[PDB]
RNA sequence: UUAAAUCCUUUAACGAGGAUCCAUUGGAGGGCAAGUCUGGUGCCAGCAGCCGCGGUAAUUCCAGCUCCAAUAGCGUAUAUU
RNA sequence: GAAACCAAAGUCUUUGGGUUCCGGGGGGAGUAUGGUUGCAAAGCUGAAACUUAAAGGAAUUGACGGAAGGGCACCACCAGGAGUGGAGCCUGCGGCUUAAUUUGCACCCGGCCCGACACGGACAGGAUUGACAGAUUGAUAGCUCUUUCUCGAUUCCGUGGGUGGUGGUGCAUGGCCGUUGUUGGCUGGUUAAUUCCGAUGAACG
């Protein structure tokens, strides 16, 4: 209701100096630069585990042995049944590498060596971007989590120079729908290999949140000794570099394809490939050591009468 | 089907809105 | 061979039927609705309506572990590993580890060239519990997957074969079951698995006939809790004969009088937005009279929602077969 | 004489505990 | 004032089963 | 051409009918040009610079079709006129 | 001039007589802090972070439960009368029961009867139509349950969210009824009776 003129409505009465700024900025800059310097020195140096580089070709035409021959300082070549991985030492650049490689398509090898690697080197075709096998590997790697990656092209030298420049343009156009701002490199000669190695050494490290909290280890050498041969079980001796955190015997060890296990001893022999050319301190008992109990251990009617007349 | 692009689309627009 | 293709056509037809009509069913003629949908109850406001999270827990939940405060426990363990120093071999040392009960075959996996990666876990990550993992379907694969078929999980340095349970990703207490994983949104896979602390990447693979694995779903771990309630919905449909002033006679919904007397005290709705409840069963052939909030048209169809908490299936297989290299289809 | 809502009163909620990890 | 107990189709006072016998309670001031 | 090249220009040869040798980016309630079309969701999911739309007949949400504006360009954030 | 109004609040887009103070959407807020004056109370100067699509001015009414005067009424009242509401009978709405207790004959319980498109099958080896009998049935009935007799392409089984058909309903639509004066002109049976039934036209205004 809006009152008229007869109702009474009284009208209301409308009654830091520039030196200190520069010093503060410099203090913050020194703190940030010191933290950055410590984090960059924590990887791949004299005090750290080797920089692990997973070389994945993305095409069937990529000659992986040629690329791994270009990439190898001092080379110490660990060999397996079919594949070979090599430790590289550059005392000129003062840096240690472990180059591993895997063809795309075989899922467990690429995923298991990608969850432990520090850098992934994606090899590219000069003409096309990648195969469908490479696209499947890329989908799996993107979904699992990408560490620091670098793209390198293998076959730019075979083409004529006009076609070299034009195909470099076309290759960047093709790749840019998945890696939008990434510089391609070239792998033709030894000096391009040296520039690639220097690029891999000095590069900001994408940090994977899962493996940073738990300890992990890539097996450099594994031996076995059976407790009972008929039982087909016994002590496994796995040797490699510790990467993530400080490991303890009071917590279990999982192998990715074989489940949980209980370590019984941890010893520290000599570093086989140190950069600049037996001991065990741990106690076993189950006062706080976890066990493998994944499941809880605790366990007058007539004959003719129907239901209506009933 | 595909659409005309460039001068042809403007020609089609002019024929549609002014000629008839 | 041909039976596999017939099953493929059957699964595609089921996918099309679920996509067209969400989870409608046809009522069994011979089996009574009382004994068929015995464990189904009707909710009033789905999300708001209170469902007890402890009613009818199965034997499988008697074998798993529970966190009274998962967030605080994870924060405490992360704070402890971040700040408090545990004695042992630290980062950068070339160590050797003697580990006690290991099968021989792992050695034959190393010797032919396969990589071998070990990782020392966190506490309470060996025990079995219920994992909820948010996933999205990969655009590269389009074959249908049903709600309780076995898949291969890559969850946080762990690979295992298990049967998930697909649910809608909401922030409420009750989550509706998704009978098929469709390729547009984010769903939740609920499964019995060992405890893994987030964050962790989650990959869902399907094993093909030739040994290949096709990437089905990509996502991340969401939580570790069996307190999540996954609810399966069953929708029953009924047709009105004739319309009075806010009164309708529904047929083809039940087929016995005792079935109508059973599913009486919970409310029904319509496809066009009207709402009503069963007044009284008219015939003893399932026909019933029911009142509404408004007079509905003759082409309108009435719907009834029944809800049942569904638990996942214990199909935890830690062994995953080694693939053949992936290639073109 | 049971219906959908009465039978839910006959559901016990104290039998199948999962083991609880405290804080 | 007993609106839940008034019959819609008739004048009178219809019983309900969930609630007790028909009535209407209003407070004082 | 040029230091030698590349590109442009000049010329042989091949090179177009779905001329698939396939033009995008934002919008269609008003401001402000362009739909009260159809399917889905039902104050939810969302849109919306602003006014506002969505609570079972959505001209405004998600889409199909159609239409509008600029066009090898067109949206968005910010500074400034 | 926004108007209330103003001989100034006029001499203003035809905009310049001189000069002082002072405002810039609403709040935070005349607040904090700093300065200054004061015995004190306090006075003077005075923010920002943040927050919001309004805040406000001029007059004008129009709805707006309602409020004050009257008029009328035994479906309003005073004075009454007959009463119902008390009991029984039956009748309507509710409610309760059941198969329904139809309704402001859907159905109870039974028995009957019967669309094309495409594709995959059977199809003259015969697809199919018509049945003597006996009975199932609540009764019969080839529309049924056993027994083979006949007509033979007139075919008959299933599946699709794609049309769809004695489909239903609304619009336009061609013909056609009715709707908006005057004068003429007996073979038959049957009943009291030229009785009953039974065959059986023209002009003028």
């Amino acid at each position: 209701h809006r009152p008229g003129p007869l109702k009474q409505q009284n009208k209301a009465h409308k009654g830091l100096s520039r030196v200190d700024q520069r010093h503060r900025a410099s203090q913050l800059r020194k703190q940030k630069k010191e933290a950055v310097l410590a984090e960059k020195r924590q990887l791949g140096g004299k005090d750290g585990p080797p920089h692990q580089v997973l070389v994945v070709p993305l095409h069937s035409r990529i000659s992986l042995p040629e690329a791994m021959q270009l990439l190898q300082g001092t080379v110490h070549l660990n060999e397996l049944g079919n594949t070979q991985n090599f430790m590289l030492l550059c005392p000129r650049l003062k840096h240690r590498w472990f180059f591993t490689s895997a063809r795309p398509g075989d899922l467990h090898v690429v995923l298991d060596m990608a969850k432990v690697a520090d850098t992934i080197l994606f090899l590219l075709d000069p003409l096309e971007g990648w195969d469908s096998t490479g696209d499947y590997c890329l989908s799996c790697l993107f979904a699992q989590g990408l560490p620091t990656y670098t793209l390198a092209v293998q076959g730019i030298s075979g083409l004529p120079l006009k076609k070299q420049i034009d195909t470099r343009k076309k290759l960047s156009k093709a790749v840019e729908k998945r890696f939008p701002h990434d510089k391609l490199l070239l792998l033709d000669t030894q000096q391009e290999a040296g520039m690639l190695l220097r690029q891999l050494a000095n590069q900001k490290q994408q940090h994977l949140a899962f493996r940073d909290r738990r300890a992990y280890l890539f097996a450099h050498a594994v031996d076995f000794v059976p407790s009972e041969e008929n039982n087909l079980v016994g002590t496994l001796k796995i040797s490699g570099y510790v990467r993530g955190q400080t490991l303890n015997v009071n917590r279990l060890l999982h192998i990715v394809g074989y489940g949980d296990f209980q370590m019984k001893q941890i010893d520290a022999p000599g570093d086989p490939f140190p950069l600049n050319p037996k001991v065990l301190m741990k106690a076993d008992p189950g006062r706080q050591e976890s066990l493998q109990a994944e499941v809880i251990p605790d366990p007058k009617v007539p004959k003719g009468t129907s239901s209506y007349q009933a | 089907k595909k659409k005309k692009t460039g001068r042809a689309k403007r020609r089609m627009q002019y024929n549609r809105r002014f000629v008839n | 061979d041909e039976e596999a293709e017939a099953k493929m056509l059957e699964k595609y037809k089921q996918e099309r039927l679920e996509e067209m009509f969400p989870d409608e069913v046809d009522t069994p003629r011979d089996v009574a609705a009382r004994i068929r949908f015995q464990k189904y109850r009707g909710l009033k406001s789905f999300r708001t309506s209170p469902w007890d999270p402890k009613e009818n827990l199965p034997q499988d939940y008697a074998r798993i572990f529970q966190f009274q405060n998962f967030t605080n426990t994870r924060k405490s363990i992360f704070k402890e590993v971040e700040e408090k120093e545990v004695e042992g071999a630290e980062v950068g040392w070339y160590v050797t580890l003697h580990v006690s009960e290991v099968p021989v075959s792992v050695v034959e996996c190393f010797r032919q060239g396969t990589p071998l990666i070990a990782f020392s876990l966190l506490p309470h990550e060996q025990k079995m519990s219920v994992l909820n993992m948010v996933v999205r379907r990969d655009p590269g694969n389009t074959e249908p997957v049903k709600a309780k078929e076995e898949l291969i999980f890559h969850c946080g340095f762990r690979r295992f074969r298990a049967s998930p349970l697909f649910s809608q990703h909401t922030a409420a207490d009750k989550h509706k079951l998704q009978r098929f994983l469709t390729a547009d949104m984010a769903l939740v896979a609920t499964v019995y698995a060992p405890i893994t602390f987030p964050p962790a990447s989650v990959l869902l693979f399907k094993q093909k006939s030739n040994g290949m694995h096709s990437l089905i779903a990509t996502g991340h771990l969401m939580s570790v809790d069996p307190d999540r309630m996954v609810i399966k919905r069953v929708v029953l449909s009924g047709h009105p004969f004739k319309i009075f002033t806010k009164m309708a006679v529904v047929r083809y919904m039940f087929f016995n009088r005792e079935d109508v007397l059973w599913f009486k005290p919970v409310e029904l709705r319509t496809k066009w937005g009207r709402r009503g409840h069963i007044k009284e069963p008219l015939g003893t052939h399932g026909h019933m009279k029911c009142s509404f909030d408004g007079k509905l048209k003759s082409q309108d169809t009435v719907l009834m929602n029944l809800y049942k908490r569904v638990f996942p299936k214990w199909t935890y297989d830690p062994y995953v077969p080694e693939p053949v290299p992936w290639l073109k289809s | 004489k049971w219906d959908c809502e009465s039978i839910c009163s006959t559901y016990s909620n104290l039998y199948n505990h999962p083991q609880l990890i405290k804080y | 004032p007993g609106a839940e107990y008034k019959a819609k189709k008739a004048k009178g006072d219809v019983k309900k089963k969930g609630r007790p016998d028909p009535y209407a309670y209003i407070p004082l001031n």
